[PDB]
């Protein structure tokens, strides 16, 4: 009927549009989350290890009073 | 087996086993017969005959002669259930594309059933009451050609 076929296209593109950008976000996302993933790999390291430094201190102090 | 009198159940095979219209019995009989009998003989006879089934039968009458009733009845008589298709007078209502497509479209369901099961044994009856450009050609193309389009009948 033309009118519906043209109006159709109009709504389809307006749809196509909004889509492409939402995809743009994930791209930046995978780049952010990963950039943060490396910022935590060192944390886990500095943490469970700090437990060793403190554990060695609390131990020496105890054997320094008994 | 025998379908319960006046049932849409149309049985086919060998394991099987007149009102109402005032006047019009000889002419009706021959016509009813020429379209339905050629279909009716089961089933080798048609090949023995070797004639393709009729596309349509058309009736023209003076007004008030009760044409419509005869047609509904003939359709009912022909198949347990076609089940009957009625065409609006406008036929072509909706200007934009469109209507023409509708005149093509009611045909379309019947042709689709036939392609899905084509060989035997499906019949669809379509009737146009009060029968230019595209609609002329469109009806003509669907009723005959390019390929097949048989296994249905239409009365005008």
């Amino acid at each position: 009927a033309l009118s519906e076929i043209e109006t159709r296209h109009s709504e389809i593109i307006k749809l196509e549009n909004s889509i492409r950008e939402l995809h743009d976000m994930f791209m930046d996302m995978a780049m952010l989350v990963e950039s943060q993933g490396e910022m935590i790999d060192r944390i886990e390291y500095n943490v469970e290890h700090a437990v060793d430094y403190v554990e060695r201190a609390v131990s020496d102090t105890k054997k320094a009073v008994k | 087996f025998e379908k319960a009198e006046n049932s849409s159940l149309n049985l086919i095979g060998k394991a099987k086993t007149k009102m109402g219209i005032g006047g019009l019995d000889k002419e009706f009989s021959d016509i009813f017969r020429r379209a339905f009998a050629s279909r009716v003989f089961p089933p080798e006879i048609v090949e023995q005959m070797g004639c393709k089934h009729v596309k349509g039968i058309l009736l023209y009458g003076p007004p008030g002669c009760g044409k419509t009733l005869l047609a509904r009845q003939i359709g009912k008589m022909l198949n347990a259930r076609e089940p009957k298709v009625v065409n609006g007078p406008e036929i072509l209502n909706k200007y934009v594309g469109e209507s023409e497509a509708n005149i093509r479209k009611l045909f379309a369901d019947a042709e689709e059933e036939q392609r899905r099961l084509g060989a035997n044994s499906g019949l669809h009856i379509i009737i146009f009451d009060e029968i230019h450009d595209t609609v002329v050609n469109q009806l003509l193309s669907k009723i005959d050609g390019v390929e097949q389009l048989n296994n249905i009948l239409v009365i005008g």
